[PDB]
């Protein structure tokens, strides 16, 4: 086992990315882990003459955990682990019945790092009060939360899995970044068999918001819902054209004419106003285009998926993802405190789009900058992190989403 | 000394070679104190004479009845290799936990005590140039990391972290502060067996090549250290002077600014709005700006507030950290953090705006939010919030608002002035309310706008607007909508613009505009707000749409 030889771009440098302050706790939790680490030889300390840095947190059980956020490096080595070592993502795993997610980062902890790259995965330890310049190492070995490390053991991930595959060729295993993803569609007992019969191939070459297993194949489309009415009052009639006429920008077919002609000149809001007929069979076809998928619309692998998310009240978020604004590749929603609820959804969100697309949406984020930033390794408890930013939620598209 | 610690290794920048800057030719005087400045330098192996083969060169220069050699290295930092950061912040003496005895260490030419890696000593080239530049000059290179040098403060630090670490590891609960050239260093040991404890760091320390006070010229508290005053069970900022002025120039309200904002980490109370408004924003340095009644009532409170001296305490790790907020007039905010209460460990304020339509249910939990990074900078952990906000209020906005929005253990606290939303939007269309259908259309090339309404009760008007935009005009419209209405009424526009405005229940305003509607909607009894897409033939918005864009 000798190491892979890694590469930037020609012109790109490595990270410098500022480490967040974090709490005495995870501080201390971040020392005990990385003492440790140094002493198996996986990271070493460093000195000044190493300009690089990568933000480290401390995540959860009971049991603290290291995560490095790779987010800049990633993007920085983009032609390495996607062009160059690329590890196809295959379109049946979002066609079974059960998907499991097994963490296999501790492999990567055996392979050792190219020498020359070992600078770029350089992290920062803080000191409570500025005290001390505080620890700063570099990993000797493939490190996890950068999507070269899956990158550079898929072979011999592939020898791992080798027999299994053979032994059950109807069973889909991915590798995303940490975990395998794993799915049949066998009965689930049998299916949670074929997990611990896994586990302990794995076993011999040491290893091993969501529920047990995901569900893929019972994924849905969240259709845009016009509501039955008793009666409709003036506002009513307004609200639905509204969200048709915001529809009518997604979906091919909607219609609102005959809606428009019901709210004459100048009525009172509160105003009931007769249903008429061709209101009614508009009404009626428009919500069976609601309930199809969006004619039109693919996924392009060479765009950026994103992801944009709405609070609607008493425990309820909706979302979108689309690689055009408001061309839908998929919509859904998910349901104690809003930073918390808010992290759930996007871990979600985001394990959602690695099994049917095998990427990472960046997130339009309803919240303030900072408050987000202080709160959400307090959640966390994926391995991965995806790009986000900061969004102002128009009020509207909230209400057109329910 | 110079250190026996090993050497950082160090490059040029990937493409870079080193720098050959040509020496101009100097006056007697100065030539003559660089060679008597160098063969000192030389004899204490800082630098070393160099063969005729090394090709790079750095200008020297001396300026006085002592001499000092000045090496200009702006050419070689351009080309050496960028470092890590030397610091994330620096101490705050809040966060400090007081000790029995603390003693200061600074480190004797702390720069010139550490070698620098020899690989890279040849790019440290200078030539003490002979007379009219007649002959070859005497040629020498650095042989630890030089004044003005770009990876001087970064390898110095990390040789010190590296020296202290076994000493560290002895004796785990000995608090060694590391700060530039400087080593603060605290026990909750008796006197003399801190005193001892200290002479074996010196020790330790004159084993790595670096020298520090004796004991007889160690300072003694308190200590005056970055505009601080460090006692033994309390801490302050340096006095602060507020000059007394018939004129105040940009330059003196400036540094009143920075002194108030100084004095505002341990005395509560300090404002400093209306002063900077004055600074908006094209005067010159030594101009004179005349004191409004408003800076001037400002300038008076913070004299009252600043007549006694005010104490900060340190900090007990085995106490909870309790932060208290008041609102102090529209904008400001002031807190202070304690553990036993009123006994600070320090004060803040804050006064910002996000954007520039705001309530002050927003401002302080975005108070809250700085307070929160603060303490976790300072002390480790948050503190726990006392606001002047009722729990109803709070659940009220964050359940309803669009954003997520969430602050961490918190009580109320009843120090008016209290927060609160003004007013509240209807959920549904008001029953025996007028509907009025607003609309504003501004031609692009004029700038010239109409903004006005039709309703269900038949009434109609416009108005004319100058210099207007899009945006202002269908503020205008909702403006007259609420002027023209009752104290019950429903309002249909087609801008999102400004039903986004209006839906987060704004109380402040950047513009005159929106202050105005903003009056208009704390007088009402019930408003209900309505949004309907434009251009779409929907009645009302469709008849609002023809006598406004007639022009
Ligand atoms: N100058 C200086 C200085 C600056 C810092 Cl940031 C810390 C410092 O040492 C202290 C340490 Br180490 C640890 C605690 C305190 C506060 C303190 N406790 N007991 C004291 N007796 N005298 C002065 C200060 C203190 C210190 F001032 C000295």
């Amino acid at each position: 086992i000798e190491t892979v030889p890694v590469k930037l771009k020609p012109g790109m440098d490595g990270p410098k990315v500022k480490q967040w302050p974090l709490t005495e706790e995870k501080i201390k939790a971040l020392v005990e882990i990385c003492t440790e680490m140094e002493k198996e030889g996986k990271i070493s300390k460093i000195g000044p003459e190493n300009p690089y840095n990568t933000p480290v947190f401390a995540i959860k059980s009971t049991k603290w955990r290291k995560l490095v956020d790779f987010r800049e490096l990633n993007k920085r080595t983009q032609d390495f682990w996607e062009v160059q070592l690329g590890i196809p993502h295959p379109a049946g795993l979002k066609k079974k019945k059960s998907v499991t997610v097994l963490d296999v980062g501790d492999a990567y902890f055996s392979v050792p790092l190219d020498e020359d790259f070992r600078k770029y995965t350089a992290f920062t330890i803080p000191s409570i009060n500025n005290e001390t310049p505080g620890i700063r190492y570099q990993y000797n070995v493939l490190p996890q939360g950068w999507k070269g490390s899956p990158a550079i053991f898929q072979s011999s991930m592939t020898k791992i899995l080798e027999p299994f595959r053979k032994q059950n060729p109807d069973i889909v295993i991915y590798q995303y970044m940490d975990d395998l993803y794993v799915g049949s569609d066998l009965e689930i007992g049998q299916h949670r068999t074929k997990i611990e019969e896994l586990r302990q191939h794995l076993l011999r070459w040491g290893l091993t918001w969501m529920g047990y297993e995901l569900h893929p194949d019972k994924w849905t489309v969240q259709p845009i819902v016009l509501p039955e009415k008793d009666s409709w009052t003036v506002n009513d009639i307004q609200k639905l054209v509204g969200k048709l006429n915001w529809a009518s920008q997604i979906y091919p077919g909607i219609k609102v004419r005959q809606l428009c002609k019901l709210l004459r000149g100048t009525k009172a809001l509160t105003e009931v106003i007769p249903l008429t007929e061709e209101a009614e069979l508009e009404l009626a076809e428009n919500r069976e285009i609601l309930k199809e998928p969006v004619h039109g619309v693919y996924y392009d692998p060479s765009k950026d998926l994103i992801a944009e998310i709405q609070k609607q009240g008493q425990g309820q978020w909706t979302y979108q993802i689309y690689q055009e604004p408001f061309k839908n590749l998929k919509t859904g929603k998910y349901a104690t405190n809003d930073v918390k609820q808010l992290t759930e959804a996007v871990q979600k969100i985001t394990t959602e789009s690695i099994v049917i697309w095998g990427k990472t949406p960046k997130f339009k984020l309803p919240i303030q900058k900072e408050t987000w930033e202080t709160w959400w390794t307090e959640y966390w408890q994926a391995t991965w992190i995806p790009e986000w930013e900061f969004v102002n939620t128009p009020p509207l598209v909230k209400l057109w989403y329910q | 000394p110079i250190s026996p610690i090993e050497t950082v290794p160090v490059k040029l920048k990937p493409g870079m070679d080193g720098p050959k800057v040509k020496q101009w030719p100097l006056t007697e005087e100065k030539i003559k104190a660089l060679v008597e400045i160098c063969t000192e330098m030389e004899k204490e192996g800082k630098i070393s004479k160099i063969g005729p083969e090394n090709p790079y060169n750095t200008p020297v220069f001396a300026i006085k009845t002592k001499w000092r050699k000045l090496v200009d290295f702006r050419e070689l930092n351009k080309r050496t290799q960028d470092f890590w950061e030397v610091q994330l912040g620096i101490p705050h003496p809040a966060g400090l936990k007081k000790k029995k005895s603390v003693t200061v260490l600074d480190v004797g030419d702390a720069y010139f005590s550490v070698p620098l890696d020899e690989d890279f000593r040849k790019y440290t080239a200078f030539t003490i140039p002979s007379i009219n530049n007649e002959t070859p000059g005497i040629r020498y290179q650095y042989n630890v990391l030089p004044q003005g040098w770009k990876g001087s403060p970064a390898i110095f630090q990390s040789s010190m972290t590296k020296i202290l670490e076994p000493f560290r590891k002895q004796n785990p609960d000995i608090v060694i502060y590391q700060y530039m050239d400087d080593l603060y260093v605290g026990s909750d040991l008796e006197i003399g067996q801190h005193r001892t404890k200290i002479e074996e760091l010196r020790q330790h320390l004159l084993r790595w090549g670096l020298t520090t006070p004796d004991k007889k010229h160690q300072k003694e508290p308190p200590f005056l250290w970055m505009g601080y005053e460090l006692h033994p069970d309390k801490w302050t900022v340096q006095p602060i002077v507020l000059p007394e002025k018939d004129s105040w120039t940009v330059n003196d309200i400036q540094k009143l600014v920075g002194k108030l904002n100084w004095a505002s980490q341990i005395y509560p109370g300090i404002k400093v709005r209306q002063l900077c408004k004055l600074l908006r924003g094209t005067k010159a340095l030594t101009e004179v700006i005349p004191l409004t009644e408003e800076a001037e009532l400002e300038l008076a409170e913070n004299r009252e507030i600043l007549k006694e001296p005010v104490h900060g305490v340190y900090y007990d790790p085995s106490k909870d950290l309790i932060a208290e907020i008041q609102k102090q007039g529209q904008g400001q905010w002031t807190y202070q953090i304690y553990q036993e209460p009123f006994k600070n460990l320090k004060t803040g304020k804050y006064a910002r705006m996000r954007g520039a339509h705001t309530n002050d249910v927003k401002q302080l939990t975005e108070a809250v939010q700085k307070i929160t990074t603060e303490s976790i900078v300072i002390w480790g952990k948050t503190p726990k919030f006392k606001l002047p906000i009722q729990k109803e209020t709070w659940e009220t906005w964050w359940t309803e608002y669009w954003q997520a929005t969430w602050i961490p253990e918190w009580e109320f606290v009843n120090t008016p002035p209290l927060v609160k939303l003004w007013y509240q939007l209807e959920k549904e269309p008001i029953v025996g309310a007028e509907t009025f259908y607003v609309d504003g259309a501004a031609n692009r090339e004029t700038k010239l706008g109409k903004a006005g309404y039709v309703t269900n009760r038949g009434r109609q008007k416009v108005v004319t607007l100058t210099d207007t935009t899009n945006q202002k005009t269908e503020l205008q419209a909702i403006y007259l909508a609420l002027q023209d209405s009752g104290l019950e009424v429903n309002i249909v526009t087609d801008s999102q613009y400004a039903l986004g405005i209006i839906q987060a229940q704004p109380d402040q305003s950047e513009s005159e505009l929106v202050n105005q509607i903003i009056e208009q909607l704390i007088k009402k009894e019930k408003v209900y707000l309505a949004w309907v897409p434009a251009h779409k033939g929907i009645g009302g918005n469709e008849q609002v749409d023809k006598l406004v864009s007639a022009g």
